């Protein structure tokens, strides 16, 4: 694993000392080399999981996130290469360093076994994000947004830690697969119930429900492309991975400790998908769509069925990539205009003839057009939920419909009307942003082709 | 203050605690306490301005009552047994009085409403000592007598300090008073852990010191004792920020830094000893300290406030005050979490 | 002799409302006296008249809070016969916070107090049941 | 104690009269000399909770 | 710009809580969740008692 | 007397890059740097990563044994079909070595 | 070229050589002590 | 160096405070014979003369000593003030504050020179003398009471900690003669000042500066021709005494603390760069950042003095 | 012995009240401090001479000297206060609350 | 457009000796900058 | 969902801070408070033995 | 010259080398159970030195 | 805590008893990290005094690094000693009092009943 | 290399971690017993010494 980390810990001094004319290219290409080397984990010949020490490990549920992160790093770099163009070399170097620290932390956590290490990394993820969001935004409320982000996250963090302590004491160790081979069952009293809470509350507060979805839009809006990318892609996924790895112990509590959370997740999926219709701000629309899909993820995580877990992982990866892509497109249309509003720029596709086909290929992946990992996940999760009850296809379908609606609303208020006549600032497409779109897409094709990699624990 | 006087006073200040600790007699302890008190008052009152004099009066009065109370305790112990030292056979009221006095002498709450006023009246190079070389002997006294204490009131006092310090820090702008409230809270953490494992109070104290001293160095730099006077650091000297931000987040106790480790292993001990409720309160109310550190991070680094023209006349100049130990302690605070086991 | 505060758990939640209510009202008066003493020693006012008026405001307020809370929890325990379950104490704390809000003339404070105090009481009951000790003694 | 500088140097400055039955100047023994000499001898070799 | 401001951020400041508003809010936040919940709980209890009896034809439900 | 505005530079203007470097690519205003960085991106991320990564993966063997297992099932089914045993017993562990209460 | 070339205008050979010498002596004492401890440890535990 | 150590070692101040180790001002109005007079005085009394601190004292002392660009230096313009006052920009106050600060730097370096070597100094208009201009501005209406209060606060903060000047000469020339000298010199900006301006200057001087300071420093009011005859001034000052002031309420150790404070070239200005927000001087982060970047891009200011390589330093990898 | 000792402890408590409650002066507080110190010195010497212990007698001397010096610096501070305000009152110290 | 940075109306809610003067009792005056009162 | 969780916490902590820093610098009051605390501690020990 | 510029490209390869070496050292540790397991317990055929 | 154990030689950094313990191979990651800390501290001091970083104060950096290591070495020895002592005392007390630790030999999953918890 | 490598590595790791868990779950108990009954070297609180006492005649037989 050091083979993945150490070079990512060398990109930093590399950035510091390299000359301005060359740091961008050098660090970018070498981060791509890191992404490449990050595939050794896929030599999972047999079912014996990979273990490198008492301090690291890998797994089928973690490897995807690792590669996706090591591959979203350079895309953040590139998408962060036209703005802050008049900001000093030292400042842009700081930005690069923060991105790289995010990468390294995310890798170490998605790999680590001991949930306490996982937790310290899960909470160290903040500093770079808070910074990136406050020191490089474009509005004023970014401050309140960062505050909300930080404090939601830490409120979650605390009882999680307290329960990790209670465990480490009652049980002997915290190492995973030992928690498995020596788990037990609980008398199911108010004590163990509040323990279940203090263990899942943080992961949920992070992966937003209806009740606490508030810090997502502010972040994705006030913050720049890279922060938006990384939020929509991974910093949510951390909660899901933690919940998956930890729920192994709390059996059986999660049968009746789920109804409220499943209910909230579904209702929130619906209401947020509806708001996605009448939400002006494009990035806010995208954020609420992300909420709508992560609600499915959660409803599939709780009930603990194998189909459900595989669908969760599929939809997870798919949404990560697709949201990064949509945010790239938004930023693109913003740098030329400097207004997030959806109804200002209209009737494109007459001057950006190609870009549309990078807009289209995203929506179709949002509304679950097959053959896509998106629909595979949505469908397996709907199957699990139908088994768990026959009266949830209702909500699945309402969500599918409202999505099929607002995805096209977005396509049609930006690439289907008639062109304005005062947007003389429409610098044509840059090879760079076209490349970012292509790189976010192509992997969707290859994974639609061969998804056995992207299944999960149960496959 | 001529050099002979300066040297003698610094010597007595460096002595008081040394005796208070190395002595096994409570009278010698009380003596060292009085040494610190006396030898310090001047350093507070040197400027001879009204505010300094007022702060001196407050400080002296409170610490006098405290010392006399501790003396009453010792004498009652004498009448009771005969020895000048505390044993495991002393009526708990005496311990409770000793604890009230030590608290009032430290700054714990609700005996704390005199620390912010004084620390606002004082300059920096004496508030630093007031917070980092006067809270040692009073803590050594406890280190000696931790077994037979009253956990109930110790915990009530600690958590009360947590709450009140945080709630006051949410408002106070004056950085001196902010630092004072932070001291209150951290000493609350210590007293909370104390009767279970003292080494952890030692650790919390050393860490709070290593985080405070360099902040006060960065302040002594400019005599910027206000938020709108420190926000101008990015135009006076844009270098201290990459370390001030870290140190304040640390004082808050963010995991990847070191300021977290104390709270972490402390909660561990309290969970071993079944105090998880108060542990939860402490952990869920340190977040306000974290808050009003973040709110200064904002003002200084993450966003640039309006400067003042004459700062150009300043920048034309130079400055070589900031010695090496500042950076040394900053680093050995922020980037030393991997070495917690080697710290225990 | 501390019996006036220990008797609260001689019987379970159930009858003896005339006792549980006196006890909760006593706690109300105590907390009121204490908070009033602090807010009189500090943040003083003009006349002893207004000072003791503030004191009595606080004291009667807390007394009524404790009375209403303990009474609700002795009544629910009687009717909804699932005594040990803490929803009794939660509803009682909600009614108490609502009384506090009706006194202070603030619906927001009413609801805030409902939530916070009710959950606090439910946790007190959870502790009394599962032996969670407060102000412990050191045995690592 | 806390900082055993005294025991390290093998000296004594205060701890030679920390209690009652120490060496009084002109051999004038105190009131409860014997009872102290027994309490201490029972509380030696062991620590604290044993003696209490 | 002003339209966006009024739809996005000028809301809470000029917002004043009153009844029928608190009422509609509590409704939208409580009612439907609880309806769906009673539905699901009744269904699950039906299924559970059916299985405990040992009747519900589960043939071919090998993957779930 | 009425009021004054805090001295501040004016709002910069909206410009064009293609007016001075119609060979643009999006990265920098230095053409050589643009060219070399875009060639780096493409090569290191279209020629090597995508291609060699896809190749590696596609030629990975028996990912999580979904091939060895098919083989093993074929062999076991042959064995049992011949020997008359059933293809799947409703009890996994030997109920003999096991022991139960009353 | 300045007008008031201050203290930093030229090096302090005293402190330079002092630091280098103390560093070298730290290194050498470290190595000697480590080798001594290795010898003695192997001696006392085979 | 002058830490406490050199003092303990012997490099004190009283051991070189000899005769004529004094400090003087030669104040008056705009075009009196100030510079010729002060230079005559300096030559006759072996002191050193410090010219009138303007808008470039800092840039000329620090670095390679060349008049820097206005963006880095204050952003004021005396010519633009004389041409267009009352504008919506703020030149009046963002010039007066800058000039006060530079004058303060002057006085500080002067006390340093003195307390290090008793060789006395002569000063033109000083920090005590740089408030009549502001009072004239306000009385004419060029400026806001808020800015006046800001200035008075800065003064209350800095002015005290330093020691007033032993001797103070005041040259009294009225508006008509001052205007004659103006027109003789010739300048399209000086040519446009107002007799009321100069009259307010004179009034403020002769009302505040003289009584205030006759109680804690020696004064000498002279006229045009008595100045044109300098030597008389020299002999007056020589045979004059220097009672009634703080400068003898001091000793080695207060002199030492004062010298340390002065030598500290930012303990003088941590109370002049204070955060009180006025749209006159108040500058935004964008401008401040741009200017700091350009300055640190300049040669000789990128790094500290003894480290900039390009300029032609060496041994830059040991110190 | 026990009676007089309890009474001396009562006197200490009374000086405690005198110091912890003011009547718009400062010399009263300092005099109550002196009363505390006197009661303590007395109780200690009594304990010693009752136990017939001798080596423990230096302690009253020590603490009496320290109380002398303490009250001395307190009086110096009182004096600076009076000479910088105009009197030794207590309600003049409304500063530092900002 | 460009990064919005703070300004006077944002910084002059801190100049007050204490944040959050939600009460009338927060009617005090800022403290001097040299620790001297008139 | 904003008036409930975050703005409620804000108002609450804000008011508690207003209280705990509405204090004026009067020893005549600080000492009375110290005395109340001493009384409390003594009484608690007495009850709990 | 040019190495001051074109040397930086040596770090990352060196980092990868160091990483593989550290993993090799870790795997050389934990050498216990080299062949003592109960599902890959061989006879150590001649001339076939240990894993 | 343990400062009263049998014959706790007071204020002695490393007793002779701490020569029968394997010292740390100088390649140890902890010492290496302290070296990095010294280097970064020199960097920070230079950037604070406004000096060329990575090419100034070489003697300063050497001093920092070597001091940090020269300390870490012996501090780490002391800590290894403390942990060894803790473990030794624990095992000794266990060997003294076995009854306080009944060697409960668990039962097989055959004899023990794992209760069920479906889905 | 082969799967057996990772297999046996996993096995050694599990052994280590289980032994660690055992040690900690025993250390808690040991420390508890020591603190509660002082039967051990740890938590040996400080007692009055016995070397600064006199065993010489004291000018009067009694005492
Ligand atoms: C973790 C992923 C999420 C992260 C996204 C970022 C990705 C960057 C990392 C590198 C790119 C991802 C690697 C994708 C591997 C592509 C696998 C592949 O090429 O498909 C294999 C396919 C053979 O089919 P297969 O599924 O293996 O077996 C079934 C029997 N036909 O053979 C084919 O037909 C392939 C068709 C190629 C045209
Ligand atoms: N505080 C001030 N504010 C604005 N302008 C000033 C200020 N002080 C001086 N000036 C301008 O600077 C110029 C100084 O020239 P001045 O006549 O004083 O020369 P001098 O030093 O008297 O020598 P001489 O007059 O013999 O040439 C004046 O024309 C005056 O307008």
């Amino acid at each position: 694993m050091l083979k993945i980390i150490l070079p990512s810990l060398m990109l930093l001094p590399l950035t510091w000392l390299s000359s301005p004319k060359k740091t961008w290219t050098n660090v970018t290409s070498y981060s791509f080399l890191i992404s490449l080397t990050s595939l050794t984990l896929l030599w999972q010949t047999d079912e014996n999981y990979k273990n490198f020490s008492n301090m690291f490990s890998s797994d089928p549920l973690s490897t995807p996130l690792i590669i996706l992160t090591a591959w979203l790093l350079p895309l953040m770099l590139m998408a962060s290469q036209n703005h802050l163009k008049k900001d000093n070399n030292v400042l842009q170097k700081l930005y690069i360093s923060m991105l790289i620290s995010l990468q390294i932390l995310l890798i170490m956590t998605f790999s680590a076994t001991e949930l306490i290490m996982f937790y310290i990394l899960f909470e160290a993820t903040l500093i770079p994000t808070l910074i990136i969001i406050t020191r490089w935004g474009n509005q004023t409320e970014r401050l309140n947004a960062g505050i909300y982000f930080l404090f939601y996250t830490l409120i979650g963090s605390i009882p999680l830690l307290i329960a990790l302590i209670l465990i480490q004491n009652h049980v002997g160790t915290l190492n995973l697969m030992i928690l498995s081979f020596t788990t037990h069952t609980l008398d199911a009293s108010w004590s163990n119930n509040l323990l279940w809470l203090a263990c899942m509350m943080a992961f949920l507060i992070k992966m937003p429900l209806y009740g606490v979805h508030l810090w997502l839009p502010k972040a994705h809006v006030e913050a720049p492309i890279a922060g938006s990318m990384i939020l929509a892609a991974i910093l949510l996924k951390l909660g899901s991975y933690g919940m998956i790895r930890i729920s192994i112990i709390l059996d059986p509590l999660t049968k009746y400790m789920a109804y409220p959370f499943i209910l909230l997740s579904l209702w929130g999926m619906i209401m947020t998908s509806s708001i996605c219709l009448r939400q002006t701000d494009l990035k806010s629309l995208i954020a609420y769509s992300s909420v709508s899909h992560m609600a499915l993820v959660i409803a599939s995580i709780m009930i603990q069925t194998p189909w459900s877990f595989m669908g969760a992982t599929m939809l997870m990866i798919a949404h990560g990539l697709t949201s990064s892509l949509l945010f790239c497109l938004a930023n693109s249309n913003y740098e030329r205009i400097h207004s997030r509003t959806m109804i200002m720029a209209r009737g494109l596709q007459m001057v950006f003839p190609l870009m549309a086909t990078w807009w289209l290929m995203a929506s179709l992946a949002n509304l679950a057009l097959p053959p896509s990992i998106n629909l595979m996940g949505e469908l397996f999760i709907t199957m699990s939920l139908f088994s768990w009850s026959n009266f949830t296809i209702i909500l699945m379908g309402i969500n599918i419909i409202i999505t099929g609606m607002y995805s096209m609303y977005m396509i049609i208020t930006t690439q289907r009307g008639k062109l304005t006549n005062h947007m003389i600032n429409l610098q044509p497409s840059h090879t760079r942003e076209l490349t970012l779109m292509a790189l976010h897409m192509i992997p969707l094709i290859l994974l639609t082709t061969s998804p056995k990699l992207i299944t999960g624990l149960t496959m | 203050m001529n050099p002979i006087t300066l040297a003698i006073i610094y010597f007595t200040i460096f002595l008081g605690p040394v005796i208070t600790m190395s002595s096994t007699n409570l009278m010698l302890m009380w003596v060292g306490l009085e040494f610190s008190l006396l030898a310090i008052i001047p350093m507070l009152i040197n400027k001879k301005n009204p505010r300094s004099t007022e702060a001196a009066t407050k400080y002296f009065v409170t610490q006098a009552t405290a010392s006399m109370i501790i003396l009453l305790a010792i004498v009652l112990n004498y009448k009771q047994l005969g020895t000048w030292m505390f044993q495991q056979q002393t009526n708990g009221l005496i311990l409770n009085m000793t604890l009230m006095a030590l608290s009032m002498k430290l700054g714990l709450a609700p005996f704390h409403f005199w620390l912010p006023e004084v620390t606002q009246g004082i300059p920096l190079h004496m508030g630093l000592i007031l917070l980092t070389w006067q809270k040692i002997a009073p803590l050594s006294i406890l280190i000696q007598i931790y077994p037979l204490l009253n956990s109930t009131i110790i915990l009530m006092l600690a958590i009360t300090s947590i709450f009140m310090g945080a709630w006051g820090g949410l408002n106070q702008t004056q950085m001196r008073k902010i630092m004072a409230y932070s001291s209150i809270a951290h000493m609350g953490w210590m007293l909370a852990i104390l009767p279970y494992n003292p080494s952890l109070t030692l650790l919390n104290l050393m860490i709070y010191i290593i985080l405070t001293a360099p902040m006060f160095m960065a302040l002594m730099l400019n005599n910027s004792m206000t938020i709108n006077s420190i926000s101008l650091l990015w135009n006076k000297t844009p270098a201290m920020l990459t370390m001030i931000s870290l140190m304040l987040l640390s004082l808050g106790g963010l995991p990847p830094l070191t300021g977290f480790l104390p709270k972490w292993i402390i909660i561990t001990e309290l969970m071993k000893n079944n105090c998880l409720i108060m542990a939860t309160l402490m952990a869920m109310m340190a977040l306000l300290n974290l808050f009003f550190y973040t709110r200064l991070i904002y003002s200084t680094s993450l966003t640039m406030f309006p400067t003042n023209n004459n700062s150009k006349m300043m920048t034309h100049q130079t400055k070589t005050k900031p010695n090496l130990m500042f950076s040394t302690l900053a680093i050995m605070s922020t980037m030393t979490l991997p070495l917690a086991p080697q710290l225990i | 002799v501390k019996r006036f505060f220990e008797s609260y758990h001689e019987v379970p939640d159930g009858t003896q409302c005339h006792r549980k209510t006196y006890i909760t009202t006593a706690l109300g008066g105590i907390c009121g006296i204490i908070g009033s003493a602090y807010s009189v020693s500090l943040n003083p006012a003009d006349s002893t008249l207004e000072a003791v008026a503030r004191v009595g405001r606080y004291t009667f307020t807390a007394a009524a809070i404790g009375a209403m809370f303990g009474l609700t929890t002795c009544v629910s325990a009687q009717v909804r016969e699932k005594p040990d379950d803490p929803l009794n104490y939660f509803i009682g704390g909600c009614a108490g916070g609502l009384t506090l809000g009706a006194r202070t003339h603030s619906y927001g404070t009413a609801a805030m107090g409902c939530v916070y105090m009710g959950t606090a009481a439910a946790l007190f009951k959870i502790g009394k049941l599962e032996g969670w000790e407060l102000f412990p003694t050191p045995k690592v | 104690p806390f900082l055993d500088i005294q025991k390290k140097l093998g000296i004594s400055l205060d701890r030679h009269f920390m209690f009652l039955s120490a060496e009084q100047p002109y051999k004038n023994a105190a009131r409860c000399h014997a009872f102290e000499k027994e309490w201490i001898e029972c509380a030696h070799g062991i620590g604290g909770t044993r003696a209490k | 710009i002003r339209w966006t401001y009024a739809r996005s951020a000028n809301i809470y400041p000029n917002f004043r809580p009153t009844p029928k508003n608190s009422l509609l809010g509590a409704v939208a936040g409580f009612g439907p969740l609880i309806f769906w919940y009673y539905v699901f709980k009744t269904d699950r209890d039906r299924k559970e008692r059916l299985i405990q009896e040992g009747k519900l034809d589960r043939k071919f439900n090998i993957s779930y | 007397e009425p009021t004054m505005q805090w001295q501040e530079d004016p709002e910069p203007e909206d410009e064009n890059v293609y007016a001075k470097n119609p060979d643009f690519h999006g990265y920098d205003s230095d053409p050589v740097v643009d060219v070399w960085n875009m060639r780096a991106v493409f090569f290191f991320g279209f020629s090597i990563v995508l291609v060699f990564g896809t190749t590696f993966v596609a030629y990975v063997p028996d990912y999580r044994m979904q091939e060895w297992a098919r083989r093993e099932a074929e062999r076991l089914v042959k064995y049992r079909e011949v020997n008359g045993l059933p293809i799947m017993e409703s009890n996994y562990f030997d109920p003999s070595k096991i022991q139960l209460p009353e | 070229f300045y007008v008031r070339e201050p203290v930093n205008a030229k090096p302090n050979w005293l402190a330079v050589g002092l630091s280098v010498g103390a560093s070298v002596f730290m290194w050498i004492y470290l190595i000697q002590t480590h080798n001594e401890d290795v010898l003695e440890y192997k001696r006392r535990n085979g | 160096r002058y830490g406490l150590l050199a003092a303990i070692l012997g490099d004190k101040t009283t051991k070189k405070l000899h005769e004529y180790s004094r400090v003087i001002t030669v104040d008056g109005n705009i075009c009196s014979g100030k510079n010729k007079l002060a230079k005559e005085i300096a030559q006759q009394l072996g002191m050193k003369h410090y010219p009138e601190a303007g808008i470039q004292y800092s840039s000329t002392t620090t670095g390679d000593g060349r008049p820097l660009d206005i963006e880095f230096s204050g952003s004021c313009s005396l010519e633009k003030f004389y041409d267009d006052p009352k504008s919506n920009d703020g030149n009046s106050y963002r010039l007066q504050s800058w000039l006060y600060a530079s004058r303060l730097l002057q006085y500080a370096d002067a006390l340093e020179h003195l307390l290090s070597t008793g060789q006395g100094v002569v000063l033109e208009r000083s920090i005590y003398s740089d408030f009549v201009f502001l009072e004239a501005m306000y009385n004419q209406g060029y400026i806001r009471k808020q800015c006046v209060d800001h200035y008075n606060e800065i003064k209350r903060l800095t002015l005290p900690e330093y020691l007033p000047p032993h001797a103070v000469i005041y040259i009294d020339v009225p508006v008509p003669e001052v205007q004659s000298r103006i027109q003789k010199k010739g300048d399209p900006h000086e040519m446009k000042v107002t007799s009321a301006y100069l009259q307010d200057i004179e009034n403020a001087y002769k009302k505040t500066f003289l009584p205030k300071m006759s109680e804690m420093c020696e004064v000498l009011v002279y006229d045009s021709w008595e100045a044109e005859d300098p030597t008389k001034v020299v002999e007056d000052i020589e045979y004059l005494k220097y009672n009634k002031g703080p400068w003898l309420k001091q000793d080695d150790w207060t002199f030492h603390y004062l010298r340390m404070l002065v030598q500290d070239k930012t303990e003088v200005l941590n109370y002049t760069t204070i955060p009180v927000y006025l749209p006159e001087i108040t500058i935004g982060a964008h401008q401040g950042s741009r200017i700091y970047n350009s300055f640190r891009e300049l040669p000789g200011r990128k790094y500290a003095p003894g480290y900039n390589a390009e300029v032609g330093d060496k041994w830059i990898w040991l110190k | 012995m026990p009676s007089t000792f309890f009474n001396l402890t009562m006197a200490f408590s009374l000086s405690l009240l005198g110091t912890l409650m003011f009547r718009s002066h400062l010399m009263s507080t300092l005099l109550c401090l002196e009363g505390m110190v006197l009661s303590l010195f007395i109780m200690t010497s009594v304990t010693s001479l009752n136990s017939n212990s001798m080596s423990s007698m230096p302690i009253p001397i020590t603490i009496l000297v320290f109380a002398a010096c303490e009250a001395a610096v307190g009086l110096a501070l009182l004096v600076k206060v009076s000479n910088t305000y105009g009197t030794d009152y207590v309600q003049n110290l409304n500063l530092l609350q900002c | 457009a460009r990064q919005w940075q703070p300004d006077i109306e944002w910084a002059e809610q801190f100049s007050g000796a204490v944040m959050y003067p939600s009460k009338e009792t927060a009617h005090w005056k800022p403290p001097p900058w040299n620790d001297v009162d008139i | 969902l904003e008036k409930t969780i975050p703005k409620s916490t804000s108002t609450l902590h804000t008011n508690m801070t207003t209280l705990t820093t509405n204090q004026k610098g009067l020893i005549k009051l600080y000492f009375m408070s110290f005395l109340i605390n001493i009384i409390l501690i003594i009484i608690l020990y007495s009850i709990n033995l | 010259q040019l190495l001051r510029e074109h040397w930086v490209h040596i770090l990352v390869p060196a980092g990868f080398v160091f990483g593989c070496y550290l993993d090799r050292k870790d795997d050389e540790k934990l050498t216990a159970f080299r062949n003592k397991s109960m599902l890959f317990q061989r006879e150590l055929r001649p001339n076939e030195e240990v894993t | 805590m343990m400062n009263g154990r049998p014959g706790h030689e007071p204020l002695k950094f490393l007793p002779d008893e701490a020569r029968s313990l394997p010292p740390p191979k100088l390649n140890d990651p902890r010492l290496v990290y302290m070296g990095l800390l010294g280097y970064c501290t020199g960097l920070m001091d230079n950037m604070l005094r406004m000096r060329p970083v990575m090419r100034a104060g070489l003697h300063r950096q050497l001093l920092f690094v070597t001091s940090f290591v020269f300390a870490g070495y012996f501090y780490l020895k002391r800590q290894n000693y403390l942990y060894a002592v803790k473990d030794h005392d624990m095992f000794g007390y266990i060997k003294l009092h076995p009854e306080d630790f009944p060697e409960k030999e668990k039962k097989t999953y055959a004899e023990i009943l794992e209760p069920f918890h479906p889905v | 290399d082969g799967p057996e490598k990772n297999y046996e590595k996993t096995l050694a790791i599990l052994q280590i971690e289980s032994e660690k868990a055992e040690l900690r779950l025993k250390e808690q108990e040991v420390r508890r017993l020591m603190r509660a009954r002082g039967d051990g070297p740890w938590y040996q609180f400080p007692t009055p010494e016995k070397e600064f006492i006199d065993h010489s005649p004291k000018a009067t037989p009694d005492n």
